[PDB]
């Protein structure tokens, strides 16, 4: 399996994969409500 | 008198009930082998129960 | 009479019987629902002279 | 497949045997009193059919 | 059943009475593929279920018909 | 009464009182389909309920 | 070890690894009912169902087709692992269920299932060998053996089936 | 009279007992609520017109 | 959970694609790479019906219908709202069909069986791609497709038959009943026997192969074998689906007059004319 | 918080993570897409004055 | 009348019981929400003289 | 199985819980024919 | 099977209730006829 | 009364009283969202008196 | 009340409700999106005096 | 089961608590009867 | 399987459980007559 | 299964990531509710 | 980032992801293709000024 | 698998090709923005 | 379940915590009827 050392490395890399990931979701819904919003 | 109500509709709730009650005799009779099942949390029956292991006798010929 | 329950399990007579009886009553009440005369969930209000009758012999 | 074996003497104890399996006659493909008249009522109404 | 004659599956009354590995099998196979599964005895229950009630369905829709309802749709 | 009020200054649509910005269309399911009230509201589209037969 | 597999890891779904040699110790395509019944099985009037071909005089081949006795046996790296010595056949319901072979290297007699061999051209034609795709001619050598040689139990017959149902998986594995 | 409660659970009877009172007591006010015209000459005293 | 013999047999190998990285089970089920790919598929294939019911009329499940495009489209994607939806779920459809017959044949190699299953299933899958993808490509349209809609493809039916004025009289139609029906009279023969025998009256002994082959014969007048009831069974039961796919590919592609004047040729025959 | 990954393999968390926002990505394109409003290919260079709005039937 | 749980697992009968009701309360309740008089969803703030009532004799 | 002295005790229990539950019943019948009769 | 001894304690219950539901099934007749006459 | 977790598996019984409980509360929503009177979603904002009531007698 | 970690395997409570959340988020969605007032992508730009309103009482 | 002995001691609770129960019920009545007499 | 100890602490969570859950549905249904009643 | 250690251990991720889920949706509803409410 | 491959055996990898990709690009270009501001087969001639726009 | 080392040159040749691909698209982005805008 | 011991010590707790319920009570319906009487 893994050791809570290998799952504390693997959670760090998940975590910011999905920040990361949300922060450009984030500037893609800032220029879609740019371009035409829907509220 | 009833509007909505009528006979076919009565006669295919009657059906389902039936139905129903079949899916789950048929279920029981699935779980005659194989059952309980192992799980790490222990044995599991699942839903429904099953029926018991059933043992055959065969035609003597002694 | 008794012994009748030495010809028939009664543990088997007994499901039998309330499956027959649950059947039967289900029915009858879902015939009288259906008729005219014993409608009683929308006319069941209505007093024996008001209620439903079937058609008479014209006498032609 | 076409390794096929025949057997002379009858099986059940190609050919079939002619026996009982209790008060089942083995052999002949059964009929009896009521497959006897089912066929002689059945071919009537076939020929009923056939000849209209 | 076919899949499993090599191992003997065919012999369907030694498989329910004297269950062998072709009879395990086809169970795990279908309970790996649809998640739930049959035994070798009441597979023929179900079958023989779903044909019974292809034509005793099917009787009580034409007694239905002309008598009950006169336009089904 | 098909389409809201336009307000003939800026040419927008106006819905109850106040403007929208945008081209204002009358929303409608799939190809305009209404579900089947009953069987009476089938029957009312209908023609009427065929003459007796000449027997 | 007296176990015969280990979990691949410690997660819920995760496969089983076998142990030691999968095909000899029944494990996935190779395993057997260990529970079934070590008995023989019967006919309608008590006799041994499955039973060598000499042992019951009623069966004969079919007059068209080849007897198989005394033809070479393939395996599936094609190296010949015997001949052909007898047919063992259903009394129930009449086919032969197993060829039996004498080892071409040893000296040993193993059962073999029908539908596992197959004809060169599947009966057509050149019927001179038979071929048998699912496990190597050394592998022929650990073949079950049936505790007696003119009757086998329905244990017997799980274990022998399979053994050759585990080849496609395991014939070449290291 | 007593021996009428043997072999009973005494939380049973109580149960029961419970339950009666309160179908009891329930169906009578909602029966002399029709009857007696009370509430309703309370909510027609204090109604806005 | 697992049946009280199953740990036994869940080991790696006999995958197609993904090698080990997807060979595990979720519960019951076992997963592989076209598990995977299975369960993508259904998803968005049900999420995008879900959606087809949203802008549809009705919530009511008999009536939600996702319809075709036009005919005017052509063999183009249409707008989605038009019928271009339809098109997307029916690749969501294929990749899920493909998907489960490919899973089920490493469920198979892993167990040592044959391809039986897969490849009966796959007349299932023929059936469906001749109707939504031969036919309507060899008729130039998408929007010859089925609606999924549980009665709108019912009157999709209906009005296909009556373009052909009377489709019972469709030859490859009448084959095809046939195998329907004779397979369902054969599910409840191979049925009865099998429980018959291993459930006798109470206090008889159990049954044997030779009682039902000995009443079989009685039956039919011959004698199927165990082998071979079961490769009739699958036999009729595909056939069906195979003459199935043949008699409404014809329909249209091939014949396109009222299938009654297509036995003109049969009262025509020379000895006869 | 990381113990997680003892309880579940990571190895097909992220498969079933990938496949998830794929399904929603395509989903929410789709639904888009089958708008009015956000038709974008046919309508994507229009401006917000010119956009359509969805409204219901005045109530005349 | 108690040796009715020997005749038969009180396990089980409670489990037909409870399906029992539920199906004939389930039964009840559809039955009067589809008929006119009784299809409180939609009218059930009307008045006993204001509800609907099926045509007498004429 | 039950014992006979577990079926007694048993017994005590479901007339019991029959009894609450034909209460309830009665009541809500009463409430419902207050509201609109059915005779 | 049961004996006897107990086909005998289990036919004088079955009887009573019978007769018992019989009489119940009266007094719902008694109560129907009452409200709307069938002859 | 405890003594009916002797008879059924608590833990079996849970699971099978959260299924029920969440299919019975879905039912309940989707009758009343299909009805008039409690269609919330479309007219939720409607005072009481505006709300919709089903026909009475004539 | 972590004595209910005790009776349920935290992995498999997870997995049914992250299955359950799910599948009631998109039912809701849905249901609003298909819904005349809460048609989002369509209307929701308007404001709440010019939302649609489902018909009151005549 | 309650022996006699809780038996006898059970039923004089029961007594006292009916009795006061009727007791408050007539003091209800006589209220009710001066307030809006029912004959 | 339980003990009747384990029995009888189980009750009082399932108990307490089953009642805070319907006080709840209490509170939900006083919520739904105030803004829509339904007789 | 889990010790009760991890079982306690558990059991305050669990309240966390239900109160913060409970609070994501609260701000949401509230939200919906000032934009366009269903009351 | 590397050790994505430890897990994920590269092979098989590049083989789903050229699938994935190879079927994305083509539904993409079919959406265009039978759009009316983008069928580039009948009308890629025309300027940006004479191309279709989906108004209401 | 491959060693650590083997994964660091194999990812090389995948941010490249990544690269050249999101090139060779970007390129064809801006192509078919400057044939026929979208927004 | 409790002992004789406890059920006496938790019967006074329970008939004090009713008398406080009863007297908060009548404290309530004498104001309301001040306020607003009902007969
Ligand atoms: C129930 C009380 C009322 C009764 C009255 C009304 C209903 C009457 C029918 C009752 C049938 C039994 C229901 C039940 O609880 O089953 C549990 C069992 C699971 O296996 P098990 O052996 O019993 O238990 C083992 C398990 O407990 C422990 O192992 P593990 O922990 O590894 O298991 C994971 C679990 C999780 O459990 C679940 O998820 C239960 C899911 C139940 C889904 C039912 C959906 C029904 C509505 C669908 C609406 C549609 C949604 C799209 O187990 C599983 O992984 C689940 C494996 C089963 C997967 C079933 C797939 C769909 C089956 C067909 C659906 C109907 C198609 C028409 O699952 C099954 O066996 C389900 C399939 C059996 C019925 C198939 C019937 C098909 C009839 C088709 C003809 C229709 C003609 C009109
Ligand atoms: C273990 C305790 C016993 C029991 C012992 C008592 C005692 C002692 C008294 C009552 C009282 C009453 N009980 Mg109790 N009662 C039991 C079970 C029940 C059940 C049931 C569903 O099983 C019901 C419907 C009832 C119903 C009733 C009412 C008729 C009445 C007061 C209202 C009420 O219900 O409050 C309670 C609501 C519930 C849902 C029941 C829960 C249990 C509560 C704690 C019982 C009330 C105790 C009460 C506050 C004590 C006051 C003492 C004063 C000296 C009067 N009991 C259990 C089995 N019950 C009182 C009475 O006779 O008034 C006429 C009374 O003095
Ligand atoms: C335009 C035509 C109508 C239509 C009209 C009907 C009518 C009318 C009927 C059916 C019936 C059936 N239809 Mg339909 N049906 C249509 C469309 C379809 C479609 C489709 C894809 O569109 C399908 C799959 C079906 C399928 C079916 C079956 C489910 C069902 C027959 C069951 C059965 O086994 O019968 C075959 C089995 C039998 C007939 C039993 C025979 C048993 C006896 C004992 C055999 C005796 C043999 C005898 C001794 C041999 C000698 C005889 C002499 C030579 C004379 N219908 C459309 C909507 N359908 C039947 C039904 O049940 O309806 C509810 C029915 O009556
Ligand atoms: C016209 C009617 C009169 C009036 C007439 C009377 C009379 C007469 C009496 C009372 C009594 C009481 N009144 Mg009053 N009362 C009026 C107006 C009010 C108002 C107000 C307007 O704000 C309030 C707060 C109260 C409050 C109260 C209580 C102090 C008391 C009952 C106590 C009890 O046990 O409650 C128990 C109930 C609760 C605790 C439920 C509260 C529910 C809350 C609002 C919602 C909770 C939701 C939440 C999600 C639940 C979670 C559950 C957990 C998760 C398990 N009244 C008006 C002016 N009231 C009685 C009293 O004094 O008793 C001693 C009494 O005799
Ligand atoms: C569960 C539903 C399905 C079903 C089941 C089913 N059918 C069955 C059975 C079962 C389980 C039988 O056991 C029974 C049977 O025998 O099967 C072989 C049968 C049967 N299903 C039949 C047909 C049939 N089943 C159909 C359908 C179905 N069967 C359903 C799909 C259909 C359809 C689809 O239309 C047909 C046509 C028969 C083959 C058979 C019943 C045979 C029968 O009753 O025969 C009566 C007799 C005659 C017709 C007369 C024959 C006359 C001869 C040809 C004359 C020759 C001359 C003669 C010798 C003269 C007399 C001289 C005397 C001295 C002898
Ligand atoms: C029509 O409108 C409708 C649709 C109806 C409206 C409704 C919509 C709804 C309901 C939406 C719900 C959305 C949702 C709900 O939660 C959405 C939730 C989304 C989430 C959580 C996204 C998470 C993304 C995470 C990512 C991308 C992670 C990437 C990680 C990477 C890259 C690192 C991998 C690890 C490495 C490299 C380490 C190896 C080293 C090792 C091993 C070592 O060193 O050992
Ligand atoms: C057409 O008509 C239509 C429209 C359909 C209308 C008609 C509808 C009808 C007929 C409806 C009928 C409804 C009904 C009928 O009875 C409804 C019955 C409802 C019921 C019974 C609800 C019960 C709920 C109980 C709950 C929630 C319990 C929760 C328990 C909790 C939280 C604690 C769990 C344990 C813990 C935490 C620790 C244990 C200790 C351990 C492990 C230890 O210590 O080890
Ligand atoms: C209708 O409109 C709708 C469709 C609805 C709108 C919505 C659309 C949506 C949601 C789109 C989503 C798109 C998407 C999301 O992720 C898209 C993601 C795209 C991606 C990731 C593309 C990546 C491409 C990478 C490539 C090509 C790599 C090539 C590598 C090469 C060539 C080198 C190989 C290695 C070598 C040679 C070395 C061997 C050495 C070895 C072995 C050694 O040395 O050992
Ligand atoms: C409008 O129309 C209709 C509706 C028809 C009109 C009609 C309505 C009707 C009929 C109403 C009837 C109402 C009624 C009838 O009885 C109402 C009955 C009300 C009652 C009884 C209320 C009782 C309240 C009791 C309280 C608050 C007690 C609290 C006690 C506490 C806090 C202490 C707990 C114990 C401790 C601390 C000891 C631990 C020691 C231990 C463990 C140890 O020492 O070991
Ligand atoms: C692949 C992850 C997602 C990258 C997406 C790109 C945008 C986000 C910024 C990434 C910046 C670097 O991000 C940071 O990388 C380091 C390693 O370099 C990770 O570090 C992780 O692994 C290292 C060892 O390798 C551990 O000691 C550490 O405890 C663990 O968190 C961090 O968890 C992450 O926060
Ligand atoms: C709604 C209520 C009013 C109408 C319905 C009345 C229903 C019938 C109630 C009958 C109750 C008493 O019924 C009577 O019970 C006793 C035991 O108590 C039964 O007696 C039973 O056990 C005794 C020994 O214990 C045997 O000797 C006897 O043969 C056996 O039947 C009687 O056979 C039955 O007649
Ligand atoms: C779609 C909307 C979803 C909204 C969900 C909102 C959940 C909000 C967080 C609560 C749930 C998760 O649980 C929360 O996880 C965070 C992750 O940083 C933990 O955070 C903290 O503890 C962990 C573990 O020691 C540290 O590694 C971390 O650096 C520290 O910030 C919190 O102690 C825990 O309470």
């Amino acid at each position: 399996g893994m050791t809570e050392e290998e799952a504390r490395r693997f959670h760090g890399y998940m975590v910011t994969g999905t920040l990361g990931y949300v922060v450009v979701a984030s500037v893609a819904h800032f220029l879609a409500w740019s371009w035409r919003p829907w509220f | 008198m009833m509007e909505y109500i009528d006979g076919a509709q009565i006669a295919l709730y009657a059906f389902w009930l039936f139905f129903f009650g079949l899916i789950i005799y048929l279920r029981r009779e699935d779980k005659r082998e194989g059952y309980p099942l192992e799980s790490p949390q222990g044995p599991r029956d699942g839903w429904p129960k099953g029926a018991p292991k059933k043992t055959y006798v065969h035609r003597d010929h002694g | 009479m008794h012994r009748i329950w030495l010809m028939y399990d009664p543990r088997r007579v007994m499901v039998a019987l309330v499956g027959f009886l649950a059947v039967l009553a289900l029915v009858i009440h879902f015939v009288l629902l259906s008729s005219q005369r014993y409608s009683w969930i929308e006319n069941g209000t209505l007093g024996a002279d008001q209620a439903p009758v079937g058609a008479s012999a014209p006498a032609a | 497949t076409r390794v096929q074996v025949r057997t002379v003497p009858e099986p059940g104890i190609f050919s079939y045997l002619a026996g009982k399996f209790g008060d089942a006659q083995i052999g002949p493909i059964y009929l009896g009193w009521a497959g006897v008249l089912s066929l002689i009522f059945g071919f009537i109404a076939i020929e009923i059919i056939g000849l209209n | 059943i076919l899949a499993v004659a090599r191992m003997g599956g065919e012999r369907e009354i030694e498989q329910i009475t004297d269950r062998g590995t072709a009879a395990e099998r086809s169970m795990l196979f279908w309970r790996w593929c649809m998640g739930f599964n049959a035994t070798m005895e009441s597979i023929h229950r179900w079958a023989w279920w779903f044909a019974v009630l292809t034509t005793f369905t099917g009787g009580i829709g034409i007694l239905l018909t002309g008598t009950v309802v006169d336009n089904w749709y | 009464p098909t389409a809201w009020p336009v307000d003939p200054t800026t040419g927008q649509t106006l819905i109850n009182g106040r403007p929208v910005v945008g081209r204002v269309f009358i929303m409608r399911k799939t190809d305009g389909t209404v579900k089947y009230p009953n069987v009476a509201d089938v029957v009312a589209h209908e023609a009427l309920a065929p003459l007796p037969p000449v027997v | 070890s007296d176990v015969k597999f280990v979990p691949a890891d410690n997660y819920n779904g995760s496969p089983i690894i076998p142990t030691g040699n999968p095909m000899i110790d029944g494990v996935g395509p190779a395993s057997w009912a260990e529970d079934r019944r070590d008995e023989p099985d019967l006919t309608y009037h008590g006799s041994h169902k499955i039973v060598p071909m000499r042992l019951d005089p009623t069966f004969s081949i079919a007059k068209g087709d080849p007897d198989p006795r005394g033809l070479p046996v393939i395996a599936a790296d094609k190296q010949v692992a015997g001949t052909v010595v007898e047919l063992w056949v259903n009394r129930s319901e009449p086919q032969v269920s197993y060829y039996e072979v004498q080892l071409a290297s040893g000296e040993r007699r193993v059962l073999l299932p029908t539908g596992y061999v197959q004809w060169p051209n599947f009966g057509l034609w050149g019927n001179d060998k038979l071929l048998v795709k699912s496990i190597t001619a050394a592998q022929f050598a650990n073949v079950p053996a049936t505790k007696r040689d003119d009757q086998i139990t329905l244990l017997e017959e799980d274990k022998i089936c399979a053994y050759y149902a585990g080849g496609h998986m395991y014939a070449f594995a290291e | 009279m007593h021996r009428i409660w043997m072999g009973t659970d005494p939380h049973i009877i109580m149960s029961a007992l419970g339950s009666f009172l309160v179908g009891a007591v329930l169906v009578m006010h909602i029966w002399a609520y029709g009857q007696f015209n009370w509430p309703a000459t309370l909510k027609a005293k204090y109604a806005t017109p | 959970a697992m049946l009280s013999f199953e740990k036994k047999y869940r080991v790696r190998g006999g995958t197609l694609i993904g090698g080990d990285l997807f060979d595990f089970w979720f519960g019951p089920f076992y997963v592989g790479f076209f598990g995977v790919t299975t369960i993508f598929f259904v998803t968005l294939g049900t999420l995008l019906c879900v959606w087809g019911a949203a802008m549809g009329p009705t919530w009511n499940l008999w009536q939600i219908n996702i319809a075709p495009p036009d005919l005017k489209y052509g063999l183009g994607l249409a707008p989605l709202r038009e019928g271009g939806l339809w098109q997307i779920i029916t690749l969501c459809a294929l990749g899920a069909f493909g998907s489960w017959a490919l899973r089920q044949a490493e469920i198979a190699r892993k167990l040592g069986m044959g391809m039986h299953i897969p490849w009966a299933y796959g007349g299932a899958i023929l059936a469906y791609t001749t109707l939504v993808v031969i036919r309507p490509f060899l008729l130039g349209a998408w929007g010859h497709g089925f609606p999924y809609g549980i009665f709108s493809h019912l009157d999709w039916v209906s009005n296909v038959g009556y373009q052909y004025l009377h489709f019972h009289y469709n030859p490859a139609h009448m084959i095809a009943v046939t195998f329907f029906f004779t397979n369902c009279l054969a599910l409840a023969m191979h049925g009865s026997l099998i429980l018959s025998v291993t459930n006798p009256p109470k206090g008889t002994p159990t049954g044997t192969s030779e009682q039902e082959n000995v009443f079989f014969r009685d039956l039919l007048g011959y004698s199927i074998g165990a082998i071979g009831i079961h490769r009739l069974g699958l036999f009729l039961a595909v056939g069906a689906a195979v003459w199935s796919a043949i008699c409404i590919v014809i329909s249209g592609p091939f014949w396109t007059q009222g299938w009654p004047e297509w036995w003109n040729w049969w009262l025509n025959l020379p000895i006869w004319k």
